[PDB]
């Protein structure tokens, strides 16, 4: 019971969390790409994050 | 994770050797310059 309420309540954090998360993914995917190791770093990680 | 068709930029072919590694099985490799091109590519599309 402890270890299966532990399970949902990191999940239903996980469903929430995997909104912002896609967000990042999908802008990722889609443009970065046709960029160079620093300047990719610097659209997602200086920028978007 | 590709929506868009992967169009690659690779001199030194680290990209080619990859997708024949992670596509092992009927990767059927097609220059443009290839004479039948058209017809190698609708056969593949149709099932390949």
């Amino acid at each position: 019971n402890k270890r299966w309420t532990q399970n949902v309540k990191f999940l239903k954090e996980n469903i929430k969390s995997m909104i912002g998360d896609s967000l990042l993914a999908s802008a990722f995917v889609s443009y970065i790409g046709a960029f160079s190791a620093k300047l990719r770093l610097e659209l997602w990680k200086n920028t978007w994050l | 994770a590709c929506a868009r068709w992967p169009l690659i930029i690779d001199p030194q072919l680290q990209g080619s050797t990859w997708i024949r590694g992670k596509q092992g099985e009927n990767l059927t490799t097609i220059s443009l310059s290839q004479p039948k091109w058209l017809g190698a590519l609708t056969s593949s599309i149709s099932s390949g």
